[PDB]
Formats: structure tokens, C-alpha cells, sequence
RNA sequence: CGACUCUUAGCGGUGGAUCACUCGGCUCGUGCGUCGAUGAAGAACGCAGCUAGCUGCGAGAAUUAAUGUGAAUUGCAGGACACAUUGAUCAUCGACACUUCGAACGCACUUGCGGCCCCGGGUUCCUCCCGGGGCUACGCCUGUCUGAGCGUCGCUU
RNA sequence: CGCGACCUCAGAUCAGACGUGGCGACCCGCUGAAUUUAAGCAUAUUAGUCAGCGGAGGAAAAGAAACUAACCAGGAUUCCCUCAGUAACGGCGAGUGAACAGGGAAGAGCCCAGCGCCGAAUCCCCGCCCCGCGGGGCGCGGGACAUGUGGCGUACGGAAGACCCGCUCCCCGGCGCCGCUCGUGGGGGGCCCAAGUCCUUCUGAUCGAGGCCCAGCCCGUGGACGGUGUGAGGCCGGUAGCGGCCCCCGGCGCGCGCCCGGGUCUUCCCGGAGUCGGGUUGCUUGGGAAUGCAGCCCAAAGCGGGUGGUAAACUCCAUCUAAGGCUAAAUACCGGCACGAGACCGAUAGUCAACAAGUACCGUAAGGGAAAGUUGAAAAGAACUUUGAAGAGAGAGUUCAAGAGGGCGUGAAACCGUUAAGAGGUAAACGGGUGGGGUCCGCGCAGUCCGCCCGGAGGAUUCAACCCGGCGGCGGGUCCGGCCGUGUCGGCGGCCCGGCGGAUCUUUCCCGCCCCCGGGGUCGGCGGGGGACCGUCCCCCGGACCGGCGACCGGCCGCCGCCGGGC
RNA sequence: ACCCGACCCGUCUUGAAACACGGACCAAGGAGUCUAACACGUGCGCGAGUCGGGGGCUCGCACGAAAGCCGCCGUGGCGCAAUGAAGGUGAAGGCCGGCGCGCUCGCCGGCCGAGGUGGGAUCCCGAGGCCUCUCCAGUCCGCCGAGGGGCACCACCGGCCC
RNA sequence: AGACUAAUCGAACCAUCUAGUAGCUGGUUCCCUCCGAAGUUUCCCUCAGGAUAGCUGGCGCUCUCGCCCACGCAGUUUUAU
RNA sequence: CGAGUAGGAGGGCCGCUGCGGUGAGCCUUGAAGCCUAGGGCGCGGGCCCGGGUGGAGCCGCCGCAGGUGCAGAUCUUGGUGGUAGUAGCAAAUAUUCAAACGAGAACUUUGAAGGCCGAAGUGGAGAAGGGUUCCAUGUGAACAGCAGUUGAACAUGGGUC
């Protein structure tokens, strides 16, 4: 079969495909229930926000995407929990809640609480009845609009350095080297022997 | 333009409903229109036709100024008869020739309880 | 055809008997029975390569291409030949592109349509779409596409406040949103030029929406007019220009046929 | 000469091509998304004034009551032709019925053969009296009733 | 002997409930080949698929981590784009083939045993009443369930108990209505624009032409169909947050049923076994020194257990909490109930089935399974006269037509019938070449040129010039008379009464914060505003080119058509 | 009618009028398709960038199962970077001087910054003469010996990364 | 006797998988203009087939001839060897 | 300068069918088809024109899309021939004369003669299976392999205690 130069194919066509094929003709139709289904939810509610479980804000798992943030999924218990406020009352106010998620990094554990003021500071809440605690006024003819677009607090907002200008000084330009990885990189591959060879130097006598 | 999305704008749909109606539905498509002396009075533009309605034939063979009375409305071949309107056979026998009532300027109407209430119904929404 | 092209089921006889080697079907009596069975050549046989729901039948095309399209067809219904070759009535026209004022946009009858398209000289058009609304030709008044009628002119507006209830139905007209362009309308077919009325919001909004070479497009990504082939490009006055007719050569008209 | 054979052409006949029409298929997409021990799907037979198929219904059998529509059904007779009497025809369907077999349910399946309980008649309770109706499958769930155990005990002759 | 208790049990046409069966497209649990491919053939591939078997629903399954990770770490499932034809597998051949990231759709999370506390505080049935209709429930007495342990608080995110602190009055289904409901809640019924206007074709007309400088009438109704053919107005429907009639359901309010929550500290409480794991043996997976399942044997622990991708120790650390349970979403649907659409097929096509199709009929049966649409506008389906007994015909009639006469539209070709013409010994036929005849066709038959120009003959019209009248048009230079064009620039003009952006800046400017010894401190660092700067583009006087498709007057010779003069 | 020419078409085949096969005769049906993937070629759009292909926004308007938009939706795909089994590393030289025994020898300071040779379309400089008395003078057209910086690309040398 | 087992037997019948596979036979539907071959090499469980070269076609590209001597090429001679 | 199988390219105002565009195209005053000793055009694919039939839709040009072009496959299905008024209607001994009804008699009915099955029957009755075939009347287009005035045919009506 094979003939003059090209490519070996080796595509999947031996099992029989043809009784196992879903084909996308329904593509235009869903979308048009999706729309009138989060319409559907959007005149359901109330003045509360369509997306509006608020989310928190994580860093990306990897070494190839921790240098970007993300709206996670529920805010920290301890999280939620210097923000002061007990769990169950927390959804109701519509916060997301996660009880998985740790928090080792008070740099990422304050800036979630930062966010958790600020949504606090954002709330205009309605009551059953108006005994007046922790409930608004007469606001804004329900703060303007009901209803958000994609996350309350638009969640992504990736923050950036200036650094803007500097002299070069002396001693940076004259020590730092290409050379203090590898120097380092071959530091740590000989941590272990470096150890035991002069650990046996010393058990020798 | 059609602007339901519940309604055909099928050729062949529309022929099944012709030909299959029921018999309730099939009233209503042989309508025949009024004269337009007789509409300045009950302000409707047509009626659904009965067994003694005093009919001017419009359109046919038979044209123009023969009110005579009908006698048969045949759901069935969405065809009336009307007194007047003869033809013989070959065998010496008279017959009736039918003419499809959107053929038809009705004069005289049959009077009674129900014809009156459509008409009130057809006038009112009219407006 | 997926399925049933042959539900049928058939085995051949082969060699000792004279009649070939297609399917035939199994049985008796009911004389269908010897037949042949499944394949092309045979009564009741299946198709050549039964058509497949899957085929390619939606085709993509870049985002600035089309946009090229729509500079390029807004482009040739600014230029009164081009558009009358197309076949359109210009003939007692108002000057080309004819921005009519944006109180049209909230008219409530149509014979506030009909007094407007007979006082600003678009009506000999749509007299000629009353000529032309002739019957189909073929098959297809079978399936549901029985009236052939020739197009019209389109009103390109923005803001709808009224004019899509009453110019909607007249004969063979378009009745089109301003940042809702398409080439299917605005070039039907593929002949370009449609004559085309622009609302005075809508031949503003072009000026925004695409922008000159100069600024951008202040209400798109980033598309700038497409930059040009040539610039001034008169042939002709290019041709008889003093610097060409100083460099030329000379011209040679003399014949010199076939010497006996 | 005719006879015959062949070639065309007009006209006739065999046959049903082409063309045109379409109450039909396939394909896509939408909204719902519901069957049966209160006896299903399926099968059998029956039923119309004239009726065999198709459809429709089930001894109330070409459907009844009601609701809606308001005057026909139709190949032919006939009838209430009424409709300020309760109203012809169709459509809908929310009332009533649904014969035989089928998980099929008394036992079998040969319309065979029974067993109780009750009413009608008739030897005025019965005895295998005729008609009429109900009940009478298996598996199992909790509850009830009857009673078996040198299972384990008490109290005890 | 005799009774009484309980446990194991059986009996019933006992009181009352329940399962069985069906359709099976999509889903779930097991079982499972082979043709095919490797150019042969076993492993492999076909494929954990077709067929077999069992269960269910409008979805199912899955699911709130004995997870991924390996660094600034994520954080239930399901689905889509990518990772990817990639790591891996494999006579390392043919081939097979994941996942975590990342971006989307959707987002909802919880309970029980154990541990003890509350006197079984709980439950089912019966009895008797309560209650309002459409029907099912709440308050009293007895009989069981039940200590071999119902119920309340309780779940690994900790929880409980006792202090003390802080404040707190809730929530729940019915019920009766006033009111609204994203195309404007769902269902069905009846209804709503405008020509048959004149003339005219035709068997019939829905054609063909026309209606006052306001274009004949209606248009939120020109989609489609019917009606002697091709219809916005002749009829049904179409248009519309149009109109009313009935039926049903989801959004505010008189009476029931129920109610201590939050923080810190002290005290103690804190878990799932023949299961995990290990051996092996089959099968499966990309999973390889064994991914998962399963049989057999061996069989657990508590600082434990599983994992962390090459077997095996010695570790350090990361991470999760197994052997109990439930849960909408987005996802799937060639069966079923309605429905609209088609660059589809138009009867030998399309389903096998446009039709009395899963039918006629074959096989005992499992099963197999065809053909067959077309009169006309309407039956007006040929009365009567006349041969034969009738079939069959000649006259007659109906129809625009019987050259549409009951498989009846058009009715080809094969083949056959007769009439006309022509020919006939090397089977017919064919190519080249003329010929003869026939056929219609064309000309008008020797009688065929057309229009141009001038010099001649005969009647009528009005020029040209040449000026004046007046319109329109083309053609030129000053930039002329303005604009605008194209650019070097000046004002930096709008900079905060500007448009866009800028990893240009600015602790000499605020704020949410981190710092040093209640505050200031400039010792550095985070983030939102502000405003100089540019870099383009919205202005104002000036020059530098240009009058270039950018349009107007001025004026110029020369064209021009109409008036009036003049042969 | 006649002269001359004249074996029956498809098929395999070294060869068919073949004593080779299929073909009684007419009508209709009837056979390189579609999806995926790769490769070269070509048209078009953009250009160190490109791509909405999956989603979201538009009012729910017949054709709309269309089209239009996003850009703090550019995640990603393919490309810009390679090589090694892997740890991993990862592409600038040339000119004028200086320091050491200025050597099989490396370093120090400026100045442009992708080497060189042969070929090489096109372009530029062109001596030189060429057009009615003669001088005397600038534009000018065309020819132009020879010379010059040299594209694409090929042949070869040097260098740089692993 | 390899017989008979529903006119079927040295493995029945029916339906599916199945349109199984085939290097092997047969067919492969409009005209015109241009260009136009091979049965050879090597290897293959290769010998009725492919792979590869050879042969063929197409699409381009880079140049030169248009004005006493060109550049280049060859199934040819000549002159040397 | 022209050859051409296998083959590859190019041009096609060649044809068929469907879709946007255009032809103020076309037509009940006759569209499609189909036939045609009718007139032509093109090298050719194929087309235009006249006449005759029929009676309701159809074609051009620019683009788009094909399930798109037949002489062949022991082609599939349909249809008709030459063979052809030919083979053939030959197993088991057999008919004849007259008469009636009837358009019509080698066969139907009656009557007489000549016959054969010859009691293991060409007879009288059933089980199986067939399901109205039984009986009667009526017709003579089918069917009964000639014919029919007949029937186990068609049509109507009966009968199985
Ligand atoms: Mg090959
Ligand atoms: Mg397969
Ligand atoms: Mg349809
Ligand atoms: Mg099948
Ligand atoms: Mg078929
Ligand atoms: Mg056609
Ligand atoms: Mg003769
Ligand atoms: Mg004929
Ligand atoms: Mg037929
Ligand atoms: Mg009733
Ligand atoms: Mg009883
Ligand atoms: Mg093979
Ligand atoms: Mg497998
Ligand atoms: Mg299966
Ligand atoms: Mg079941
Ligand atoms: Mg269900
Ligand atoms: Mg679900
Ligand atoms: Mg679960
Ligand atoms: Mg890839
Ligand atoms: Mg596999
Ligand atoms: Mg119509
Ligand atoms: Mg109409
Ligand atoms: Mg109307
Ligand atoms: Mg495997
Ligand atoms: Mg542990
Ligand atoms: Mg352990
Ligand atoms: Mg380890
Ligand atoms: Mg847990
Ligand atoms: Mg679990
Ligand atoms: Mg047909
Ligand atoms: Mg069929
Ligand atoms: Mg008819
Ligand atoms: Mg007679
Ligand atoms: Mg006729
Ligand atoms: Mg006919
Ligand atoms: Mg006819
Ligand atoms: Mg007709
Ligand atoms: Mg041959
Ligand atoms: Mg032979
Ligand atoms: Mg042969
Ligand atoms: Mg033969
Ligand atoms: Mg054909
Ligand atoms: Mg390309
Ligand atoms: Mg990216
Ligand atoms: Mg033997
Ligand atoms: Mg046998
Ligand atoms: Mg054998
Ligand atoms: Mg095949
Ligand atoms: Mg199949
Ligand atoms: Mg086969
Ligand atoms: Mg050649
Ligand atoms: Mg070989
Ligand atoms: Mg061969
Ligand atoms: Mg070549
Ligand atoms: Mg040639
Ligand atoms: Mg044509
Ligand atoms: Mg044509
Ligand atoms: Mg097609
Ligand atoms: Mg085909
Ligand atoms: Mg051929
Ligand atoms: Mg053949
Ligand atoms: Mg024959
Ligand atoms: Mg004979
Ligand atoms: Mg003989
Ligand atoms: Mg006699
Ligand atoms: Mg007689
Ligand atoms: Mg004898
Ligand atoms: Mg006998
Ligand atoms: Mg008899
Ligand atoms: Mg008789
Ligand atoms: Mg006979
Ligand atoms: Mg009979």
C-alpha cells in the first residue's frame, strides 16, 4: 500500500465508528435553551445576582500556571472564619464554602479576607422582618441593578508590578551569575553523598 | 408572513387538513359572502351557509341574477344545490349541478335563535 | 437513507443455474421471491455510497474576510453603475447613498411607506417586484419554496422604533439593522451592489464602526480599512500622462502580411 | 400480375416510457415524556338497514351520558326536521360499560371438571335439584388466630 | 401428670397491602464470540463490541475525597474545548491508547451506626370522636413493635457537657382572596383588514389592459391552501404586550404545627473486619516488579491505615480517612405522544408499505414478504334508433375533446396490422462517390439589387449665415470669488470644560494596610483614585504646495434647443 | 440503381472476424462517493504572529439551525529553537591598538555590527563619438567600451549552539 | 452405505454479526485539443502481486541569444593519447 | 507543426437535476414532454426553427450544489418477438342411433343397442386431512388445457338435531 514520501498515518478507523458518532446538529438548538435557561433563572430569584455564590481567589496548581490567579471555589473555613461569621449563616448571605481547602500562605489567607470585607462592605440585604439588624435602608432603588455579570467582584483582575526604574549598582552587576544555578543545581543533587562521605570520613578513625 | 411557529406553511399539511376536516370544521371553510347592500346592515363580511339561504350565483356557467333557494349542502364534496341550477342527464332525467359556495352571494338569510348570535359575535369583533 | 436500504436478507445462488451472481432473495410463492436483492443495479437495492448526516455541510470562514466582505460590498453600492448593473431602477434617483432623516424610524402605517418610496424615487423598484413574483421553475414548489421574486431595495438603520412594523411587508424588500450586517443580504447571491437607503444614525454609525486609514475603529477589535492594492488608478490618465508618453518608445501599426 | 422478403412514412394495435402533478417517505430540530393484578401489550371471535376488506367500537358493540359546536348524514330507502322543549352532525372527553384467551388468578385447557357462601324459583333445610351472583393462583410483607417441640426454663403432681 | 413464660417454627379462602408482565431507541449489572487485519498464522487485532440474560427511569449512572499534586499549590460528580494520536502498551509488529492540570457549561449540599446523656421521652394498628369541601389528616382509650436498644440533640468541617460573656426572637405547611405572571402562566373552544370595479379573452378565469399631479381600495394581515388555471382583497387563516367566553396553576394575607441561638476558656468524648493488606490464579486495562475486578489460601492495626506511577529495606515529609447511606443541575434518546423545517426522493425513487401492507400468498414452522397512485371543470359514466341470444358494433347524444368511455391524463421504443412508394439472385447492413426518383421547402419563375452623391425635369416647406431672444451643456488661468483638498509648522487650543492608549512618571497628592519606639515617624514594601508626560486624533490664526472625481458663482471664445426676423 | 472500399462489437491478450468468452430485442434503473488524517500545488486574508473551531452578548421577530459582537474569553492549538537515552545545557562575529618567550599561546581597551570567494537578472557611473556654413554655449535622445555596489538562488570556505 | 435427519448431508434449516474476505474473473456512462510509455534493476514465503528505481505527465522557477569573435550542451566526427 | 493504446492535463455558449442572483424573459392567444420524407447551425458533445399531438407550467445568462451523461456486468426489474399456428393434446379395449330443450349439440338429458370394472370392484361406508366442496335454482365474460345448453365455476338461497 505505501507509496512515495509521506507520512506514516496511522489513524483509528478499524473499530467500527459509524454506529457511534454524535453529531452536533443540536448545537444551535441548546444554546438557545441555555440562554432561556439562565434567563429562566434570571427572573426566578430576585435581587440577588445571577453567578452570585461569590468565589475566592487561588493560585494555579502546577509549575506552569502558578503565576496567574483564579476564582477558586468556596472561601477557607478558617478563611470565613476570621471574617468572623459561622458557616450555614454564610450561604445564606451567598457565600461559596469549601471545607477541603487549607490555607499555608498568610499572604494568600488575609487577601481572601480583604475580599470577604470587601464583599461584607458590598451587601445590601433585605430582612423578613425589619427589626433592623444587619439590614439597609431605603438603598439606592436596589443598588442600581439587580442583577451582576461573571462573578460580583469581576475575580480575575491579575495584579501586576511596576519596578518602574533603578540605578545598577555595584556588586549586583559584579556577583550574580548564570553560574549560582548551576553552582546551586549541582548544590542540591549532592546533598546526600556529601553527608555520608564525610560522615564515614568521621566513623572511619 | 407567518410569524407563529405553530402553524404550517406546508403545501402538503395544508391539503391533508382540507380533505381530512371534521365535519364541525369543514362549516366554516364553505363560506359564502353577503351582498354588499345586505353587509352595510349587519356589518359582516361572510357567513356560513345553511340549507334555505336565497343565493345569487357569481361565477360559472350560470351567471348573474338567478336567486333561486338551496336545498342540499354536501359537507362531503364541499359543494351546495341550489334551486335553480339544472342540468339534464342524457336519460331525460333533470340533476342538480353544485357550486363550491366561494362561488356565492347570499341575499336571504334563515332566521332563528343561533344564527342570530354568531352574527351579534361576528359584528361585535369586527368593531 | 441510514438503515433499510436492504432490510431485506439474500444469499446467491452461484454456478448451476444461468442467470448471475447478485443476491437473491430466499423463499417462494410471494413473487418477489428469485428476485434481486440488495446492491445498486436492482429494483430495490440500496444506494451507491448511502449519504451520511455527517457530511461537511457547514463551512467556516476568518473573521476578517468577511469583514473585507462587507467593506467590499458596502463599497459597490455607493457608485450608481454598479449598482444599476446589478438591475436595479436608479434611473430617476436621488444622488447615491441617500441618507433619509432618523425620524424614519419610528413610522407606524405603511402607507406612510408607500408616500415615502413614491416621493423619494424608490418606488419604480418595487413596481418591478410586483412584475416579478412569477412561479418557481422545477421541482421545488413540491418542497415548499414555490414564489420567485427578484429583490428590492433595503433600509439600513439603527435603533428599531417602529420602521420594521411598517415597512415589513412590502414586496421583496430587506429590512436590515445597522451592526447586524450580513453579505447574504447585502450582496444577494453574489452580485454586488444592492441598493441600499441609509438613516442618518445609521450613515453616521459607519464612520464609527469601521473606521478611516487614519483612526480606528472605534466601535470593533481591531480592524482597520484594509490597506489598498493600488491608490489612484485612472488607467487611462495614468497612460497618457506626460512622464509615460515622454519615456515610451514608439508606436508600430504598419501590417506586413504574408509575402508571395 | 400478384405472392413473399426488406427499407422508410402516414394511420391502427400491443406495452406503459417520458413529462407534469402528490392526503407519502426519509432526515434534522423542538416541547412533553405516560404501560399493567382496579387486570396491560398482544391474540381470538363478535357487532352496521342494506356490509366482505380497512377503520371504529365490545351484547349498551360503526359507540352511550355530558361538554362544546347549531343543522345535517349520504350509494339507496326510512325517520325526530323539531331546535323561547332537551339541539341533527362532528369534534373533544372529565361520566358509565368493556364478551373470550393472555403475568391470567378454582383445577386443567378437551368451552372439560369442580368446592364453598348467598338469593330466586321448583320434592317449601338437604341430598351432587335448574337459573342468578360473589369468592376460591403463587411468592411475600406487617398484624391476627389455631398448635408442634426430651429448644431452654420456671411453677409443680 | 398439669399449667404458664419465651424461643425456634410451621397452617390458613384470616384482616389489609406488595411483586410478577409489557416496550426496550437512551441508561445500568453480568455473559461474551467470530468474520475481518497482520498480506500466512496462534499472542495481539476484530472487542470487552453484535448476539444471550437480567433491572429501572424520564432520565439513568455518578456524588460530597482512604483525591490531584510535588509548587506561591488545588479542592464532590457529570459534560464540552484542549492536553493527544501524547506518556504508556504491543510476535515493541500490525495496531491500541489514557489522566492531572488550563479554559467553559452547571453549581447544593448532607445524614446514620458507633461514643455517651434524656426513666422507650419513639413507633404501628385498632377502638371512639374531632375537621371544611374535591379527599386525606390532627386531639382521647386499648392491643402490639420494642431493651438482642425505636426517638431527641450527634458526624470527623470536630462534637458534647459545665461556666461566663455577647445579643436574639424565629420558622412552618393548609386556608380565604385583593393583586400579578419577560413576550408578556398552561389548555381548549367561537371571532376580527380590503374589488367580485369597467372593458376583454376562455369550457371556465384566479389571465391581459386600465381607475383624477397623488398615483383605484386594506396593509402590524404580500406565509400557505382550498374554490371550472397563475388571487393581498371571493372563503378559511395569516398580523397584533388584539378583543371577549370557559378550565387549571405558580407570586401578598384571618386560624394550626413548632422555637434559644452566637463567642471564649476548663473538662472529658471521638468511629464502619473474613474487611484492608500479602500470597497466587484467571480476566480486564495504556498501567508497566501485577490499574481494577474475582476465586482460593494466609490474614491485620491503632503515633494506626491507604496513597505519593520500577521491585526491597532505612527513613524524612507531603496528603487523605477506606470496608455504612442519600442528593436537582448541565449530559443521552434511530422506541413512544404532539410538532415545525428541508440547496432531500417524486412511484423501478422514497420506509417493505403514497393503494383494503406486515396484507395477498409460500414454509408444518422458525421465518420469508410482493404488486398495485393518476377519468373530467363537473358524472354530463353514452337515453333512444338498429343487426346478434349476448359479448361486440353502426347511427344518435353529453363534453372544449371522446384523438379522455370505467388501470379512463400525455401514451414513446421493441413488436404487429393495413395503405402509399421503391427495390429484389451472391444473407442483411455500412463508408466514399455521384446519379435516378420521391418529398416538402425557397424563389417566381429569362420580370429582380440596395441605399449614397451630382448634373437634369415637377409640387410644397422652412433654414443655414448673420445678429438680437432665452435655456442647457462642455472646454481654461490666476487660485481667481469663497470652501475643502494635501502637508512643513506656530499657539499646545479642548489638557482638570479631550477622545484613545502607554510594564513613561508623581511617598513634593489621599485611602484599605504591613513596619519602628495612644500617636507621630518618609525606614522599605501591597492595592483603588488623582495629574504632568508622550503617541496618535477632535480645534484656532499663519504659511508650503493644489483647484487634483470637491462643488458654486464670475467672465471667456465656441456647441446647443426654442421663440420672433429674413428664400 | 451502380462503381470501388469493405469480417461483429466489448474483453482479457505476444496476438480476436476467431472453431475464445459475454452479447435474442427495446425502455427505465445502474458503477471512483462521503467523513477523518497527512502531503505537495494553487487562490484569498493576516503577518512574528495567526486562529474562534469551544463558550458568552444581542429581544423572543418568517428567511434566523443564519448573521454580528467579546480580547482582563488567546486557556489552547500550530509557528517563533534546537539537541540528548537522560540529568540537562541551548545558537555573532568582523575592524584599529595593548599585556606576557606575542609560542601547538590566551587575555585587555575602543569602533561598526551577520563573514568570504566565484557565478549572478535588474540598477548606477560611464570614457567615446553620433545630428546643413561656421564659431560659440548649456538641455537633449539613442548607442556605449570599460567600471561599480550587487537580489533571488546554486557551488565552496569560515564561524556558532548541542 | 458416511446413510437418513421435511425434494437440502463427509455436519440441516432460519435470522443476525454481514455490504465478511479476496493478490482472483466480468462491467466501469459526453465530445474535442495537446503530451504519451512499460514488461527492465534490486529486495520481498517473491513467481498471476507489491516496494523501489527506470520510463510518463503536469505545474512552476532561474537565465541567454533579438545588434575581427560568443556562453553552454552532444547516441556525431576530427586531432591527440 | 499535427499518428496514438495504458495514462495525465486543458478548454466546452455540451447535456441533466436542485439553490441564491438577474432576464419589467416566456406562456390556456397553448408551457412540459413526444413524434416528425420539414428548414438549418456546430468538427463534435448537442442545439435552435416549422408542422402535428397534448393541456399548465418552463427556460436563458452569472454564480452555487450534485445520488448528473450507457450497448455491454451468464446486469436487475418490466415488455415484445424469430423459433410458431411448430412440438404437442397417444397409459389402462368403445362407441352407436334417435328424440327433447335450445341462437347454437362428436361431449348435456332421456330411451334402445354394443360394451367394460367383475365382489382383494371403476361398488357400498368411514378414521386422517380437506371446509361448504353437500342440495337447489339461475346465468353463460372468465376458469374446466376441444367444446358445453355442464360442474367440485360464478351468483343467490338452503341444510350438519
Ligand atoms: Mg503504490
Ligand atoms: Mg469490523
Ligand atoms: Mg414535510
Ligand atoms: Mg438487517
Ligand atoms: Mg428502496
Ligand atoms: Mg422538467
Ligand atoms: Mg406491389
Ligand atoms: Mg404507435
Ligand atoms: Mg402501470
Ligand atoms: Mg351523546
Ligand atoms: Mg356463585
Ligand atoms: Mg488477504
Ligand atoms: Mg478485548
Ligand atoms: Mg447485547
Ligand atoms: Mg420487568
Ligand atoms: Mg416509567
Ligand atoms: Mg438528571
Ligand atoms: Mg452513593
Ligand atoms: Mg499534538
Ligand atoms: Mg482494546
Ligand atoms: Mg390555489
Ligand atoms: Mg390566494
Ligand atoms: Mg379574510
Ligand atoms: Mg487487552
Ligand atoms: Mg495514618
Ligand atoms: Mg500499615
Ligand atoms: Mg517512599
Ligand atoms: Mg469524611
Ligand atoms: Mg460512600
Ligand atoms: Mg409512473
Ligand atoms: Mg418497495
Ligand atoms: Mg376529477
Ligand atoms: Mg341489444
Ligand atoms: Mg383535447
Ligand atoms: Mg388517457
Ligand atoms: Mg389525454
Ligand atoms: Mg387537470
Ligand atoms: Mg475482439
Ligand atoms: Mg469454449
Ligand atoms: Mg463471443
Ligand atoms: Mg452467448
Ligand atoms: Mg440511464
Ligand atoms: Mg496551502
Ligand atoms: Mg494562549
Ligand atoms: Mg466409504
Ligand atoms: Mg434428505
Ligand atoms: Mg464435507
Ligand atoms: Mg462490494
Ligand atoms: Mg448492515
Ligand atoms: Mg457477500
Ligand atoms: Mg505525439
Ligand atoms: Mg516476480
Ligand atoms: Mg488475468
Ligand atoms: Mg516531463
Ligand atoms: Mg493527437
Ligand atoms: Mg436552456
Ligand atoms: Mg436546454
Ligand atoms: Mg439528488
Ligand atoms: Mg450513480
Ligand atoms: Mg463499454
Ligand atoms: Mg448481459
Ligand atoms: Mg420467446
Ligand atoms: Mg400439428
Ligand atoms: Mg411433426
Ligand atoms: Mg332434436
Ligand atoms: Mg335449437
Ligand atoms: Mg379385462
Ligand atoms: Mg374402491
Ligand atoms: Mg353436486
Ligand atoms: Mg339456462
Ligand atoms: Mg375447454
Ligand atoms: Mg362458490
Amino acid at each position: 500500500a505505501p507509496s512515495r514520501n509521506g507520512m506514516v498515518l496511522k489513524p483509528h478507523f478499524h473499530k467500527d465508528w459509524q454506529r457511534r458518532v454524535a453529531t452536533w446538529f443540536n448545537q444551535p438548538a441548546r444554546k438557545i435553551r441555555r440562554r432561556k435557561a439562565r434567563q429562566a433563572k434570571a427572573r426566578r430569584i430576585a435581587p440577588r445576582p445571577a453567578s452570585g455564590p461569590i468565589r475566592p481567589i487561588v493560585r494555579c496548581p502546577t509549575v506552569r500556571y502558578h503565576t496567574k490567579v483564579r476564582a477558586g471555589r468556596g472561601f477557607s473555613l478558617e478563611e470565613l472564619r476570621v471574617a468572623g461569621i459561622h458557616k450555614k449563616v454564610a450561604r445564606t448571605i451567598g457565600i461559596s464554602v469549601d471545607p477541603r481547602r487549607r490555607n499555608k500562605s498568610t499572604e494568600s489567607l488575609q487577601a481572601n479576607v480583604q475580599r470577604l470585607k470587601e464583599y461584607r462592605s458590598k451587601l445590601i440585604l433585605f430582612p423578613r422582618k425589619p427589626s433592623a439588624p444587619k439590614k439597609g435602608d431605603s438603598s439606592a432603588e436596589e443598588l442600581k441593578l439587580a442583577t451582576q455579570l461573571t462573578g460580583p467582584v469581576m475575580p480575575v483582575r491579575n495584579v501586576y508590578k511596576k519596578e518602574k526604574a533603578r540605578v545598577i549598582t555595584e556588586e549586583e552587576k559584579n556577583f550574580k551569575a548564570f553560574a549560582s544555578l548551576r553552582m546551586a543545581r549541582a548544590n542540591a543533587r549532592l546533598f546526600g553523598i556529601r553527608a555520608k562521605r564525610a560522615k564515614e570520613a568521621a566513623e572511619q578513625d | 408572513m407567518k410569524f407563529n411557529p405553530f402553524v404550517t406553511s406546508d403545501r402538503s399539511k395544508n391539503r391533508k387538513r382540507h380533505f381530512n376536516a371534521p365535519s364541525h370544521i369543514r362549516r366554516k371553510i364553505m363560506s359564502s359572502p353577503l351582498s354588499k347592500e345586505l353587509r352595510q346592515k349587519y356589518n359582516v363580511r361572510s357567513m356560513p351557509i345553511r340549507k334555505d339561504d336565497e343565493v345569487q350565483v357569481v361565477r360559472g356557467h350560470y351567471k348573474g341574477q338567478q336567486i333561486g333557494k338551496v336545498v342540499q349542502v354536501y359537507r362531503k364534496k364541499y359543494v351546495i344545490y341550489i334551486e335553480r341550477v339544472q342540468r339534464e342527464k342524457a336519460n331525460g332525467t333533470t340533476v342538480h349541478v353544485g357550486i363550491h359556495p366561494s362561488k356565492v352571494v347570499i341575499t336571504r338569510l334563515k332566521l332563528d335563535k343561533d344564527r342570530k348570535k354568531i352574527l351579534e359575535r361576528k359584528a361585535k369583533s369586527r368593531q | 437513507s441510514e438503515l433499510a436500504g436492504h432490510q431485506t436478507s439474500a444469499e446467491s445462488w452461484g454456478t448451476g443455474r444461468a442467470v448471475a451472481r447478485i443476491p437473491r432473495v430466499r423463499g417462494g410463492g410471494t413473487h418477489r421471491s428469485g428476485q434481486g436483492a440488495f446492491g445498486n443495479m436492482c429494483r430495490g437495492g440500496r444506494m451507491f455510497a448511502p449519504t451520511k448526516t455527517w457530511r461537511r455541510w457547514h463551512r467556516r470562514v476568518n473573521t476578517t474576510q468577511k469583514r473585507y466582505a462587507i467593506c467590499s460590498a458596502l463599497a459597490a453600492s455607493a457608485l450608481p453603475a454598479l449598482v444599476m448593473s446589478k438591475g436595479h431602477r436608479i434611473e430617476e434617483v436621488p444622488e447615491l447613498p441617500l441618507v433619509v432623516e432618523d425620524k424614519v424610524e419610528g413610522y407606524k402605517k405603511t402607507k406612510e411607506a408607500v408616500l415615502l418610496l413614491k416621493k423619494l424615487k424608490a418606488w419604480n423598484d418595487i413596481k418591478k417586484v410586483y412584475a416579478s413574483q412569477r412561479m418557481r421553475a422545477g421541482k421545488g414548489k413540491m418542497r415548499n419554496r414555490r414564489r420567485i421574486q427578484r429583490r428590492g431595495p433595503c433600509i439600513i438603520y439603527n435603533e428599531d422604533n417602529g420602521i420594521i412594523k411598517a415597512f415589513r411587508n412590502i414586496p421583496g424588500i430587506t429590512l436590515l439593522n445597522v451592526s447586524k450586517l450580513n453579505i447574504l443580504k447585502l450582496a444577494p447571491g453574489g452580485h454586488v451592489g444592492r441598493f441600499c437607503i441609509w438613516t442618518e444614525s445609521a450613515f453616521r454609525k459607519l464612520d464609527e464602526l469601521y473606521g478611516t486609514w487614519r483612526k480606528a475603529a472605534s466601535l470593533k477589535s481591531n480592524y482597520n480599512l484594509p490597506m489598498h492594492k493600488m491608490i489612484n488608478t485612472d488607467l487611462s490618465r495614468i497612460l497618457k500622462s506626460p512622464e509615460i508618453q515622454r519615456a515610451l518608445r514608439a508606436p508600430r501599426k504598419k501590417i506586413h502580411r504574408r509575402v508571395l
